[PDB]
């Protein structure tokens, strides 16, 4: 093929500037009530024989 | 007093200590609660209540 300059320019549409970020989660913080106070759907107490 | 972070495991101890003759680390929590259950429905005294 010969070549033609026009027809082989073309622009280019590109967003800018990320950031890609992995793994997620991680930026959750979260700690726990102390295991002498659960519950389950019950909500009553999970392990509740004093 | 709801109380319910003073596992009572503890009282029942106590109790049959005080009649020696019982080796208490020679038994078992179980039968210890069942304990508890039926010191539960019993009546207080005047004295002590009052």
């Amino acid at each position: 093929q010969q070549f033609d300059f026009r027809n082989s320019m073309h622009m280019l549409t590109s967003n800018l500037t990320f950031t890609v970020y992995s793994d997620l989660l991680a930026f959750v913080s979260a700690d726990t009530v102390e295991p002498i106070n659960a519950v389950a759907f019950d909500n009553m107490r999970i392990m509740n024989e004093l | 007093l709801n109380l319910y972070q003073k596992k009572m495991k503890a009282i029942v101890e106590d109790f049959l200590k005080r009649l020696h003759i019982f080796d208490v680390a020679r038994v078992p929590d179980d039968q210890m609660y069942r304990l508890r259950d039926r010191l539960r429905l019993l009546p207080v005294e005047v004295r002590r209540l009052d």
